[PDB]
């Protein structure tokens, strides 16, 4: 459809990348015997590509010219699961970090020796901040809001 | 002929002094700091560069600073 | 003060190097350093190589000032000698460095006067675009 | 090539003589303190 | 050498058979890794030349790798007491 | 130049615009 | 300590020379197949001898030609050198 | 100068703890002394020194 | 002054070797000469501006007279397919029989070389068609020259020297040049295009013995002084013209027609002369915008002044931005480096789409050394830009006058848009190095299904809404509906739709997945490139770690080692680490270019379409692969033509790796070595006769540096000038 790619469960060059990968796998198989480990490893393989050979043309994904799923990061509707769906699971865990960071350091930068809760981590209190860390976005637009977000007496100096 | 500069931040440490290996800084009278102590450079003549003037002086940035000029045969610390 | 006189004080012992004087030193300027010493020790050389200096006045000529500062500043260091050194010309004309007053350049002294001395604080010198085509750099004012 | 005679007359004028004579004017004028 | 080794196999033809002496899991597609070394196993091809070493040493079955592992752990822990 | 005096026009060219950069050279000096 | 750091380099350049000579030496005049009647090739058929006295020889007959195996491994046992 | 104890904010601009604060030690109070206070910073600088001293008009926030 | 250098006292007193190297560097930074002042500088720029015009065209006129003398330029005019342009005669004593043999090729009678500079297309499409004319065209270059230099003689003499405020009329100078450089020069462009090269394209000769006599058209001049201007684009040619003949050839002089030649491939001659005509008439209308002593115009100091916002958003606006510009020389010829490079990348990135010579496109060796060369040159003169720009902060900024206006706001936030430009430089450089390792990976395992191919559908849209057909996106000019295709429907669209909708050119080639990740590599070296230069700009008046940076100059060695390690400080050393940046990013771009078109003139575009979205695929599918007749240029077994790249090649290696010699060791060792070479020259016999008179030292540190990055990028553009010139020539796509 769009870019001009045709869906993957109707692309004619799908089914010779999924039909060599199989032969090739039972070419090396054939070298044992139907109850031996590397029989038995062989032939899990080979269930796992048609299982995944049998989920990309499900999901919806489009294919190539040369029979290779192609990835339409546009915000299509009809193909949010490959980039703005994954996508936003990690804005949330990676803003997660960013904040229970950033509130241990200012937790720990009143202190006694600051420097020392730095090589020595204190697990209590960072294991806290990591809990109460989950609704960060709700905390991090507070903290805005509330002009609690940014200093503006910074040392920079340049003479 | 590297030029030597003696700012008035000088709190008498005299470290300088004793740090640079041509004797070129010594100490003068000068009132002002704690001690009457500041450096002087009468034989900047003989500075080769080597800045181990600066990496001593325990001011806020500087108050001895080298600044590198013309090159000649004291200054290049050649022996040939 | 009067600068010490050199004289033809003997050397210390030395069996020799391949780091000593060079054509240097008989077409320009050569140094050469003195010292007292109540015994006879083991001493390194400046140049590579160890010597015994003499009880009494011993005399030794390098080929740099940095060298004789170098062995002074050990000397005071670690023997407890006071020194001197001078600077020789080609023409045979003395020049005394070091002592330039008696005492060395840490300790202070009256009679004694302030050179590249600037009464200003290290960041306030103008910029080097209004001093220019004027060969004032931005410092020696 | 019409002439063809010449270049066997300047490469070895340009890239033997001319060095050889440049370098040592410039050598003459770089070592001497007037 | 003991564990996860075709030493056995290759003794009785070492002009035939690679040693190897390491096996991957299979977890994200690395388990072709385990190339085909022959005498029924898979994985990589080593070349340290302990088979050599073990076969001119006389060692001739796993058990009598087995026991000087733990021999060696032994040791290991020796030196460290000492 | 598939002449022949036109290369000795060429050469006789050329050394006078060498002796112009010569003297352009020495003003510049 | 900045001479030991200057030294390292030149040692790894004389070993890997050492190694880059046995390797190509090994491959052009030792090793090889011999089949029967005595006739013997060896791997890469006796070209160190002509081809090993110009740094083209070393670039094309040894980097390029015995680079061949490893840039194409993907896909096989030895994917992990590639 | 500024009283001890007091916590005051750098101004000198070519100082690494410009616009930083840092608590007085000991003011001098000697009639010809060009830089009297000295404040010390709880952050070295690149040369390590934590200790600093300032004239009384180069230096003040309170 | 009675020294090597006369312009400086500090290197005469030298007694060093050092007085020789530091002689021939600073002899053109003629600001930090002794006794300088602001008259002596301008003239002396004004005549060495005189002679570097003297030397360009004396090169031109040069190439002219070699081609013309050892070319076989007639013969490759009857026949531009199937002969080889030679670019000279070579004449080398070392040369053996199978050399002179084997370089013999073309027609010559002897051993020459190949002109890959696409000259002969170039001279051939403006209408040259014998050797006299390139003998004519040389004798007039070196007159021109010969007139250059003597203007620069002149107006060096007492009497007609230019005052400094002559040079700073800013005004007439600018007024000057955009009507007549621009405007009146591409004119007679025009005229000679209508006159010259239009006519002996339709097959007549013209030439001086009878310019006055035929007229460009059956009608000339006529229609044009009374307004009926289309009659000038009434017959065109057609589809079955050949170029060079009358077969088919129409009588219209001016026309926009669009797209490319049939035969030719490459665009009309009448669409160039309408072309110049116009943007002739737009630079002429231009000009007369300044007043000069005419009473109207404008006063370009008040136009800046007047552009200050109300509400203090930028501050003081560009109040005081013309006394900057005006006295500082630098900051004109960073403005200058800036936009000249940018349209020194234009001119690379249209020349290969829309190939503007005739039988340009067929030289599948030629479009790639041009588009080399001139994106080179681009780097290069992109990170002069940038270099200049530092030393006019550094020696020629006056934070006073600039109270407050947008260029002191800039160093007031510069640590904003360095951190932003680390962000960015950073998120690239992981994200891509992360997909291309991941489709690595995946290629490694044997499951090319699972690697991450993205395609670029905002570059396919934007080719979509230009016409392209492929992507069924029907955007805009794709939309038989849309009025922006109703409006050029009659004009040009019947060609560039035809031309771009093409799949054979370098017309808007077809994109996928591996040319996103090829876009975004370049543009992460583009922004790594801007945040070295732009860091060093901003922080060369002065950081914390070094406050007063200014007063040390623009290229000093360090700081000493104090204060945790101050190596590598200055601006100068700023520009040194983006050179590599700059060499890394062309090369990258140069390699996606190469590679794109080998695949597409070869005949297999599946190829780079596949094997490039992983890593290995370049090392094996390019660079491995199209080495084979490179290196095979000469062996046991005999040697061919391209044994001179082979050499060359290797020879490139070697001085890129002396590079290294110079970058990775430092003084302290070479010093200390020559001290005690001096002492074994000293004490040997027969030896010690003769005497050095400058010591021998070692290099200096940013001297060091320097030889190391013109050793490093010497090697870097030979081995791959010698690579593209004989994997190409040798198969010729
Ligand atoms: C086109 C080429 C045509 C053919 C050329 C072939 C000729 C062979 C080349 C000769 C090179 C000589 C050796 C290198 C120069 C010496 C290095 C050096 O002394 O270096 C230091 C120089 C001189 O330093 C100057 O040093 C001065 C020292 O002051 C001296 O000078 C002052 C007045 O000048 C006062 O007198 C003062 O007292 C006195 O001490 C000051 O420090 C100045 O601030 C400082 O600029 O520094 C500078 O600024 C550097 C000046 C050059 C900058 C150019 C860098 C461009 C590099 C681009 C990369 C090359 C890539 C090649 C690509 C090719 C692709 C095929
Ligand atoms: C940088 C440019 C840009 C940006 C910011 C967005 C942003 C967005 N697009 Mg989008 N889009 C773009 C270019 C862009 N698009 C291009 C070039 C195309 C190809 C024509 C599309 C095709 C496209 C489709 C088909 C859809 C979006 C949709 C969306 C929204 C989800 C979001 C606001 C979706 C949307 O808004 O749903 C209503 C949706 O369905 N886009
Ligand atoms: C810059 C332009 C240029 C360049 C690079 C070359 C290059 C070459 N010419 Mg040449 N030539 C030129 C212009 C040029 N020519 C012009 C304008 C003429 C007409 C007078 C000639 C006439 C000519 C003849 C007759 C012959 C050559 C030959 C050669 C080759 C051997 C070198 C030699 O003997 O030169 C000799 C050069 C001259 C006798 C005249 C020099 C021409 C101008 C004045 C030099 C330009 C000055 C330059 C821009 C300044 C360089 C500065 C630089 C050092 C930094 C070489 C490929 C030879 C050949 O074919 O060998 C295979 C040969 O026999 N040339
Ligand atoms: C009509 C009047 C006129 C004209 C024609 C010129 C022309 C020129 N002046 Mg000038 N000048 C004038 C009036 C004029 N001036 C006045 C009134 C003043 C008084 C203030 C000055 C003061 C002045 C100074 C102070 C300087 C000049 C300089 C120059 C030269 C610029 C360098 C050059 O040749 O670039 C050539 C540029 C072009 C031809 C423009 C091309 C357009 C772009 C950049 C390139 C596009 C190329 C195209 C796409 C493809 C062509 C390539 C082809 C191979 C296919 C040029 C010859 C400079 C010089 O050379 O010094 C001697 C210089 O320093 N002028
Ligand atoms: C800019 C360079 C240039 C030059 C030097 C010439 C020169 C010439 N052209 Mg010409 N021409 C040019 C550009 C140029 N043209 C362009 C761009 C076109 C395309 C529109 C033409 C189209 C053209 C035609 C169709 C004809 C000529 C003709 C001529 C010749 C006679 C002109 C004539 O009768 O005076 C014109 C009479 C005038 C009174 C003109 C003077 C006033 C003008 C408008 C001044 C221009 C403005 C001024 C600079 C300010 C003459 C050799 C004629 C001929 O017989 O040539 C063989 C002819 O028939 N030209
Ligand atoms: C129009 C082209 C052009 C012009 C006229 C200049 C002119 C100049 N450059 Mg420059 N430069 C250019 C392009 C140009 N450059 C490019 C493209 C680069 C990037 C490789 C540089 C990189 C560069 C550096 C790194 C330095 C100069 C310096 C200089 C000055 C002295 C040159 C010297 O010492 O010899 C001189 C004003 C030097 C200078 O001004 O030192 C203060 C200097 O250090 N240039
Ligand atoms: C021992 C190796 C060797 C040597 C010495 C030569 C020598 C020569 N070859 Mg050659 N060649 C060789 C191997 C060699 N070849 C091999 C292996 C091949 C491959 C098979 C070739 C292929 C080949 C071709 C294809 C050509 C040559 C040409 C030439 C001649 C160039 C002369 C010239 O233009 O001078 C001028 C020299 C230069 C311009 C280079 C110097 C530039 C310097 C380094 C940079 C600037 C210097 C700087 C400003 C300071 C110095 C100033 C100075 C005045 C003091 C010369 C006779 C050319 C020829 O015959 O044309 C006449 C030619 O076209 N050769
Ligand atoms: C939609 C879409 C799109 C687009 C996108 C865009 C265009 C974006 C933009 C964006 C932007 C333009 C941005 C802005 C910026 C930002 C800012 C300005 C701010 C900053 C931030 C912050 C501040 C944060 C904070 C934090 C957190 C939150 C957490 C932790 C960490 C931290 C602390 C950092 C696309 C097409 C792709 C796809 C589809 C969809
Ligand atoms: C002559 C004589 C004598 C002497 C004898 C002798 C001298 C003996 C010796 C003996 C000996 C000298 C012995 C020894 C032994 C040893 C052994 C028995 C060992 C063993 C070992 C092992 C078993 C090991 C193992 C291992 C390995 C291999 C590796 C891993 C780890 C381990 C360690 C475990 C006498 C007096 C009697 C008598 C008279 C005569
Ligand atoms: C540091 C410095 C400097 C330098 C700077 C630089 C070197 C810059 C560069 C920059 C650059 C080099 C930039 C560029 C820009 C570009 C642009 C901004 C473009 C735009 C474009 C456009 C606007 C387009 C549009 C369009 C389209 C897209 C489509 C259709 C057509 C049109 C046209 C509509 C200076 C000397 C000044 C000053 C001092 C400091
Ligand atoms: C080798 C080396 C030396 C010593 C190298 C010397 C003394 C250079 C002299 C080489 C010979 C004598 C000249 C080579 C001639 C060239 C082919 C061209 C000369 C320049 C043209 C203008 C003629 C250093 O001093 C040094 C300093 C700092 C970092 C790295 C190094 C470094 O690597």
């Amino acid at each position: 459809d769009v870019a001009g790619l045709t869906p993957c469960k109707e692309s004619k060059g799908f089914a010779k990348r999924e039909k060599q990968e199989i032969k090739k796998l039972e070419s090396r198989l054939k070298l044992y015997a139907p109850d031996s480990a590397p029989a038995l490893a062989l032939n899990a393989t080979i269930e796992k590509t048609k299982r995944r050979f049998a989920f990309y043309g499900n999901e919806g994904l489009l294919c190539g010219t040369d029979g290779l799923p192609h990835l339409i990061v546009d915000g299509d509707q009809a193909h949010l699961g490959e980039f703005v769906y994954p996508g936003l699971v990690f804005l949330y865990i990676a803003g997660w970090i960013g904040w229970v960071g950033r509130a241990y350091l200012i937790d720990v930068r009143t202190s006694k020796k600051p420097t020392e809760k730095e090589i020595i981590i204190d697990v209590p209190l960072a294991l806290r901040i990591m809990s109460k860390g989950l609704t960060w976005p709700v905390a991090a637009i507070g903290e805005l809001r509330s002009g609690k977000l940014v200093e503006k007496s910074a040392n920079i100096t340049v003479s | 002929a590297h030029s030597v500069k003696i700012y008035d931040t000088c709190i008498g440490c005299t470290q300088c002094v004793r740090a640079c290996p041509t004797d070129v800084l010594e100490m003068v009278p000068w009132d002002g700091c704690k001690a009457s102590q500041i450096a002087s450079a009468p034989r900047t003549e003989d500075c080769v560069g080597c800045k181990r003037c600066e990496s001593a002086c325990p001011t806020d940035f500087l108050s001895v600073r080298v600044y590198l000029g013309a090159e000649t045969t004291r200054s290049m610390g050649l022996a040939y | 003060t009067p600068p010490t006189l050199n004289a033809d004080t003997p050397a210390p012992i030395f069996g020799g190097s391949t780091g000593g004087l060079l054509r240097k030193a008989q077409v320009e300027e050569f140094y050469v350093i003195t010292w007292e010493s109540p015994k006879e020790q083991i001493f390194e050389m400046p140049t590579g190589g160890a010597a015994i200096m003499r009880s009494g006045p011993n005399l030794l000529k390098l080929a740099r000032k940095e060298q004789c500062l170098a062995l002074g500043a050990r000397l005071r260091t670690k023997f407890k000698i006071q020194y001197q050194f001078y600077r020789v010309f080609p023409n045979g004309e003395v020049q005394y460095l070091h002592p330039k007053d008696g005492v060395y350049p840490e300790k202070v002294n009256a009679g004694r006067s302030p050179v590249g001395v600037n009464n200003r604080s290290i960041g306030k010198n103008a910029n080097p675009a209004e001093l220019k085509f004027a060969h004032k750099q931005a410092y020696d004012l | 090539m019409t002439a063809s005679y010449l270049p066997s007359i300047f490469v070895p004028l340009i890239g033997l003589v001319f060095p050889a004579i440049t370098m040592a004017s410039l050598f003459i004028y770089i070592e001497q303190d007037e | 050498g003991a564990r996860f080794s075709n030493y056995e196999a290759w003794l009785s033809d070492p002009t035939h058979i690679k040693p190897s002496a390491q096996v991957v899991w299979p977890i994200v597609g690395q388990k072709i890794l385990n190339g085909d070394v022959g005498g029924g196993f898979q994985g990589i091809q080593i070349t340290s030349g302990f088979f050599q070493l073990w076969r001119a040493s006389g060692i001739t079955s796993e058990l009598q790798l087995y026991t000087t592992a733990i021999g060696g752990l032994i040791f290991a822990a020796l030196m460290l007491f000492a | 130049s598939i002449s022949d005096s036109q290369i000795i026009v060429a050469l006789v060219s050329a050394f006078i615009t060498g002796i112009l950069a010569l003297r352009l050279g020495k003003s510049l000096y | 300590w900045d001479h030991v750091f200057l030294g390292l380099f030149w040692m790894y350049n004389a070993i890997s020379v050492v190694i880059f000579h046995f390797s190509w030496k090994m491959q052009s005049d030792v090793w090889g197949s011999i089949s029967d009647q005595g006739v013997v090739t060896h791997i890469t058929g006796g070209n160190f001898a002509q081809s090993s006295i110009t740094i083209n020889g070393w670039l094309r007959d040894f980097l390029w030609a015995q680079a061949s195996q490893v840039i194409q491994s993907y896909g096989s046992s030895l994917s992990a050198y590639g | 100068g500024p009283k001890r104890g007091s916590i005051v904010k750098v101004l000198r601009r070519e100082s690494y703890w410009f616009n930083d604060t840092g608590k007085v030690v000991a003011v001098d109070q000697a009639p010809g002394v060009r830089y009297p206070v000295v404040v010390r910073f709880d952050k070295v600088n690149y040369a390590g020194v934590s200790t600093n001293n300032y004239s009384p008009d180069e230096l003040e926030a309170a | 002054a009675s020294r090597f250098p006369k312009f400086s006292r500090g290197l005469s007193q030298d007694p060093t070797t050092r007085r020789i190297w530091f002689g021939i560097a600073t002899a053109h930074d003629f600001e930090s000469h002794d006794d300088m002042t602001e008259e002596r500088l301008y003239q002396k720029i004004f005549a060495s501006h005189f002679g570097q015009l003297a030397i360009i065209f004396l090169w031109t006129s040069g190439n002219l007279f070699h081609v013309a003398w050892q070319g076989n330029f007639e013969a490759w005019g009857q026949d531009p397919l199937h002969v080889r342009p030679i670019a000279h005669a070579i004449w080398d004593p070392h040369f053996g029989q199978p050399a002179v043999e084997a370089f013999t090729r073309g027609g010559a009678s002897g051993p020459v070389n190949i002109a890959y500079s696409g000259v002969y297309q170039w001279w051939y499409t403006i209408g040259l068609r014998t050797n006299q004319d390139l003998y004519g065209g040389s004798i007039f270059l070196l007159f021109v020259s010969a007139l250059f230099l003597i203007a620069g003689w002149l107006h060096l003499q007492p009497k007609w020297k230019p005052s400094v405020s002559w040079f700073k009329n800013a005004e007439s100078r600018l007024n000057h040049h955009l009507s007549g450089l621009f405007g009146v020069s591409s004119l007679a462009w025009t005229g000679h295009l209508v006159h010259v090269a239009i006519p002996e394209s339709r097959g007549e000769h013209v030439r001086w013995n009878n310019l006055l006599t035929a007229l460009p058209h059956p009608q000339g001049l006529g229609p044009f002084f009374a307004g009926q201007w289309n009659v000038y684009a009434q017959n065109p040619d057609s589809n079955s013209h050949l170029f060079g003949t009358s077969e088919g050839a129409g009588t219209a002089i001016l026309t926009f027609l669009g797209g490319f030649h049939p035969q030719t491939q490459s665009l009309w001659l009448t669409d160039m002369a309408h072309h110049h005509l116009a943007i002739a008439v737009i630079f002429i209308i231009a000009g007369h915008m300044y007043r000069t002593n005419f009473g109207i115009g404008h006063s370009m100091k008040e136009i800046l002044e007047a552009h200050t916002p109300p509400g203090g958003r930028l501050g003081r606006g560009h109040k005081g931005l013309y006394d900057t510009i005006n006295n500082s020389l630098h900051f004109q010829l960073g403005l200058a480096l800036a936009s000249l490079g940018v349209i020194t990348s234009l001119v690379a990135q249209h020349m290969y789409s829309l190939p503007p010579y005739a039988f340009l496109a067929q030289d599948f060796t030629t479009q790639a050394a041009l588009y080399t060369h001139h994106q080179y040159i681009a780097g290069f003169i992109m990170t002069g830009a940038f270099a200049h720009g530092a030393i006019f902060f550094i020696r020629d900024y006056n934070p006073e006058q600039n109270k407050d206006n947008v260029l002191a706001r800039m160093l007031e936030h510069k640590e904003a848009i360095i951190s932003h430009l680390s962000w960015a430089s950073l998120f690239l450089g992981f994200h891509t190095l992360g997909l291309y390792v991941h489709n690595d990976v995946m290629l490694a395992f044997g499951t090319p299904e699972k690697q991450i191919l993205i395609e670029p559908v905002f570059a396919q849209w934007i080719q979509s809404a230009h016409g392209k057909a492929l992507y069924g996106f029907d955007v805009l000019l794709s939309s038989a509906d849309s009025p922006a295709f109703n409006a050029g429907q009659t004009l040009w669209l019947p060609g560039w739709l035809d031309a771009i909708n093409n799949n054979s050119n370098s017309l808007f080639l077809t994109i996928g997945p591996g040319d996103f990740l090829v876009h975004h590599a370049i543009a992460l070296g583009l922004h790594t490139t801007t945040l070295i230069l732009v860091k060093g700009a901003l922080d060369a008046r002065g950081s914390k770690l070094m406050p007063d940076k200014k007063e040390f100059g623009y290229s000093f060695p360090c700081d000493g080692p104090g204060r945790g390690g101050t190596c590598d400080i200055s601006a100068w050393d700023a520009f040194y680490l983006a050179v590599f940046w700059m060499l890394n990013t062309i090369g990258w771009v140069t390699f996606y270019w190469h590679w794109k078109h080998i695949t597409l003139w070869q005949g297999n575009v599946a190829q780079f379409n596949e094997s490039s979205t992983y890593l290995m695929g370049w090392l094996r599918d390019y660079l491995w692969l199209n080495s084979s007749q490179l290196i095979n240029g000469y062996n046991p077994f005999g040697m061919n033509s391209l044994s001179v790249w082979a050499w060359m090649f290797l020879f490139g290696h070697l001085v890129w790796a002396t590079g290294f010699m110079f970058l990775i060791s430092w003084r302290g060792y070479w010093q200390e070595l020559i001290e005690t070479l001096a002492w074994a020259h000293e004490r040997t016999p027969l030896a010690n006769l003769v005497r050095w008179k400058d010591k021998p030292v070692a290099l200096s540190i940013v001297q060091a540096r320097l030889v190391g990055l013109a050793h490093f990028s010497v090697g870097y553009i030979f081995t791959y000038a010698a690579f593209l010139i004989a994997s190409t020539s040798g198969k010729f796509g």
